[PDB]
């Protein structure tokens, strides 16, 4: 039948501003039409790595709920959002499953959230004392304790803040660029699955 | 919990932070290197002293971690490069007068105004006036006049300041637990704790020994030759028995011998390889200079440019209204920004130091994995002599044939060859003596071994024993004549450059093997070779990581210095020297006999 009620891909998308890899957005998309063939045909989008489904029959495939996890990381630490690999953007900020079922999308940013003086407004943790759990968010700004004495609150020796910038500048190479990161996660519960992709005349 | 993992995640702390504070003052360096404005000159103090700031606070806290409980090299590495006090051991009032002493050193020097008597009403500098009346000049009056004279001025205003000064770096030294600065300046060599690779500060004077006492026989004949050449140029003033005067060198100094090719040529009726017209003809712009260098390094297998080394790099002269400074530097920003800053004309000469800037850039792009305090040569020689073997390889015919520049019908003959090689071993061989000289003579100085009253006598004995080159007149200890060098008066380093020399053809043999060259080494191209890009950037990642030793190991399948491939590099012009040297007499007598 005629169709119409989009799901809210642009508010995602192209949005103005991105939160910090440690505070990811998560958006749930639920009870819309959700036409996933925007997204393979814009040219911008360079990396559409797909795990757990396959990006040719994902507008056939009917889920349950979209999780649309949204954030901004640098050029190198894009490959670390994948099922088993380590570092720090993968132990401490944001952790994918193994048995992960949706498809993660990055393109390049610089014209945006790049300044000639240098960004400051984008944010990593450096220092966690366990690796996090899968789709763990960790907001805290408690000291960094890698000595003995204990740190009390203050950012001494051996006491660190566990939180650093990323200095996006529009100079930086591909590796250091700004990339903004959308990962969006398909979910099957028990309730009738009603994020669906059109269907053909 | 350990210490080991305190150090590490101060090392990460400091990795990050450092990466941020350098490519801040990087940029601002730039901005006032293409552009020479008051507003960038504060700019730069403002960020080379947030620069300086931020590694005394970080050597500060880094001095809190022993060293004797780290077993894990690179973090010991890290932070034995990171404890280094520098000048900040002394007393406030020590080194503030050292920064003083240094400061009107470089003023000294920078600003040393030598001119005619009786002429005041303008007067000619050392840069615009001296090199050209040094290089250029046939008078030996007019020579012995310049020199002589900034000798004389450069040295009355500079021996006390030298007095003071090694007496300060020399507390300096002995409060770092070094013996000396000598001691000091040779520890960048220094392997400690790698089982086999282990190497110490005191053996390396003794290994350049080992290799001078190597070099010295073909020295010896492009002496002879070159004196030769020099009684064509003088018939009656310099002796044939005796040594060369030291103000008839072509430089001011006689670090070069390059200015005595027109004097010393060995077949003047053939013609050079200057390529420049063909240049000029076809409008050969620097951009696409550039881009045929990229060719050439993607051809032997290294990775190509970025597209911000394209966008960000200034390869022209900008024009009348910025000013800008004109000498060729290739500048690795950090975070992925790669530039190179230079001026180019549509010349052969700045073909080649676009080929050794590049060569450069690919250097400081393949250890950018490393870690920060990490991303360095592995030794102060490896850095400038793989951008000097990209300029060995660069000017070969073959390659010149390659790219268009020379003609298919262009004959190779033997006499071409041995005037290029005669050009070469002016502008390599002549350099060696001057600099183990100058070398050896200033960590004796450092040592003490040379009493204070007795330098001008040891020091023109040296370069009549070693150089084989002497005084004019003798001077005594109111004269400073080694400190008219621009390294020495500014506190430089100065056996870097007979390592690099040394580790140049040690490189060229290795991959000239390694790309099956079956000729003599000086006509071998690197070029369409993938296995040697490979056996070359297998050492390029590395990076300051491993010791030079294991490096020097992984290339030329050596652990140590080797002279064979540069004497295996001039073998034919040796012969050649041979030949022509018949009638002259090799070697010299310490005797005053020429003046
Ligand atoms: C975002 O803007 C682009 C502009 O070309 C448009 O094509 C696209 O439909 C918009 N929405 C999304 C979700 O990309
Ligand atoms: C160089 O500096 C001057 C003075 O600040 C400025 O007017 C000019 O635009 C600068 N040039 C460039 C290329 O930025
Ligand atoms: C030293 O620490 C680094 C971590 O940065 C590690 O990769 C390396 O394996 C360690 N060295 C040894 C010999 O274990
Ligand atoms: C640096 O100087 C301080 C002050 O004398 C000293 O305590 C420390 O041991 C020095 N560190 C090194 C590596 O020489
Ligand atoms: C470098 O080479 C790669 C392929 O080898 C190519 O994709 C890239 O565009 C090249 N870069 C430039 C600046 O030409
Ligand atoms: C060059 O080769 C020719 C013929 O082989 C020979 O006669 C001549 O002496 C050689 N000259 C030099 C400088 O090698
Ligand atoms: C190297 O390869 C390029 C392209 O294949 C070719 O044009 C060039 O002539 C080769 N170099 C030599 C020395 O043959």
């Amino acid at each position: 039948p005629n169709i119409t009620n989009l799901c809210p891909f642009d508010e995602v998308f192209n949005a103005t501003r991105f939160a910090s890899v440690y505070a990811w957005n998560r958006k749930r998309i639920s009870n819309c039409v959700a036409d996933y063939s925007v997204l393979y045909n814009l040219a911008p989008f360079f990396t559409f790595k797909c795990y757990g489904v396959s990006p040719t029959k994902l507008n056939d495939l009917c889920f349950t709920n979209v999780y649309a996890d949204s954030f901004v990381i640098r050029g190198d630490e894009v490959r670390q959002i994948a099922p088993g690999q380590t570092g720090n953007i993968a132990d401490y900020n944001y952790k994918l499953p193994d048995d992960f079922t949706g498809c993660v999308i990055a393109w390049n940013s610089n014209k945006l959230d790049s300044k000639v003086s240098g960004n400051y407004n984008y944010l990593y943790r450096l220092f966690r004392k366990s690796n996090l759990k899968p789709f763990e968010r960790d907001i805290s700004t408690e000291i960094y304790q890698a000595g003995n004495k204990p740190c009390n609150g203050v950012a001494g020796f051996n006491c660190y803040f566990p939180l650093r910038s990323y200095s996006f500048r529009p100079t930086y190479g591909v590796g250091h660029q700004p990339y903004r990161v959308v990962v969006l996660s398909f979910e099957l519960l028990h309730a009738p699955a009603t994020v669906c992709g059109p269907k053909k005349s | 919990s350990t210490i080991e993992e305190q150090a590490k995640t101060f090392l990460d702390k400091f990795n990050h932070e450092a990466e941020d504070l350098f490519y801040q003052s990087s940029l601002a360096s730039w901005n006032y290197n293409t552009n020479i404005t008051e507003e960038n000159v504060q700019n730069m103090n403002n960020a080379g002293d947030k620069w300086s700031a931020f590694l005394k606070e970080q050597s500060t806290l880094a001095q809190m971690y022993p060293l004797q409980e780290i077993q894990n090299l690179t973090v010991k590495l890290q932070l034995q490069a990171l404890q280094q006090n520098g000048s900040s051991v002394l007393s406030e009032d020590k080194s503030k007068r050292l920064n003083t002493i240094l400061n009107t050193m470089s003023t000294i020097y920078s600003t040393g105004k030598v001119c005619n008597p009786d002429n005041p009403q303008e007067c000619l500098l050392l840069e615009p006036g001296l090199n050209e009346i040094m290089a250029n000049s046939l008078d030996y009056n007019e020579r012995l006049w310049a020199w002589e004279s900034w000798r004389s001025e450069v040295g009355k205003q500079l021996r006390p300041l030298y007095e003071e000064y090694v007496v300060l770096k020399n507390e300096m030294a002995r409060a770092n637990h070094y013996e000396d600065y000598g001691d000091y300046w040779r520890g960048d060599y220094e392997v400690n704790g790698v089982d086999g690779y282990d190497y110490s500060r005191g053996q390396l004077i003794e290994d350049v020994e080992h290799t001078f006492e190597e070099i010295k026989p073909l020295y010896e004949h492009l002496h002879a030759y070159v004196r030769a050449k020099l009684m064509n140029a003088y018939p009656s003033y310099i002796s044939p028995i005796g040594c060369l005067p030291a103000h008839l060198l072509g430089d001011m100094w006689g670090r070069f011998w390059t200015n005595l090719y027109s004097l010393t040529v060995p077949f003047g009726q053939k013609p050079n390889i200057d390529v420049t017209d063909a240049m000029v003809d076809q409008a050969w712009d620097a951009q696409r200079i550039f881009k045929e260098a990229e060719k050439f390094f993607v051809s032997v297998g290294l990775p190509n440019m970025t597209q911000g080394f394209w966008e960000n790099s200034m390869l022209t002269d900008p024009g009348n209204v910025q000013k800008a400074v004109c000498h060729p530097t290739a500048w690795d920003l950090g975070k992925g920004d790669f530039r190179i800053l230079m001026c180019t004309k549509v010349t052969m000469d700045d073909f080649l130091t676009a080929h050794h800037e590049m060569g450069h850039i690919q250097y400081d792009m393949a250890y950018a994995a490393q870690p920060f305090l990490l991303r360095n040569g592995a030794n102060e020689g490896f850095h400038e002599a793989v951008g000097e073997i990209m300029s060995l390889s660069a000017a070969t015919p073959k390659h010149l044939k390659s790219i268009g520049l020379l003609s298919p019908d262009f004959q190779e003959d033997n006499e071409t060859e041995i005037n290029f090689l005669l050009k070469q071993a002016l502008t390599i061989v002549g350099t060696l003596p001057f600099t183990y000289m100058l070398e050896k003579w200033r960590w004796m100085v450092f040592k003490g071994e040379i009493p204070k009253d007795q330098w001008m006598k040891k020091w023109w004995e040296m370069k009549r024993e070693i150089v084989g080159v002497v005084e004019p007149v003798p001077h005594d200890e109111t004269y400073c004549d080694p400190a008219s060098l621009f390294h020495v008066s500014n506190d430089y380093s100065f056996i870097r450059y007979y390592t690099r020399t040394l580790y140049q053809f040690q490189f060229q043999e290795a991959l000239c093997q390694a790309a099956k060259h079956e000729g003599p080494l000086h006509k071998c191209d690197i070029s369409n070779s993938t296995e040697a890009g490979q056996k070359l950037f297998n050492m390029l990642r590395l990076g300051k990581s491993e010791p030079w030793t294991l490096a020097l190991e992984n290339v030329v399948g050596a652990k140590n210095m080797n002279v064979r491939p540069l004497l295996n590099y001039f073998e034919p012009l040796f012969t050649w020297l041979k030949d022509q040297n018949k009638n002259s007499f090799v070697g010299w007598s310490t005797d005053w006999s020429p003046y």
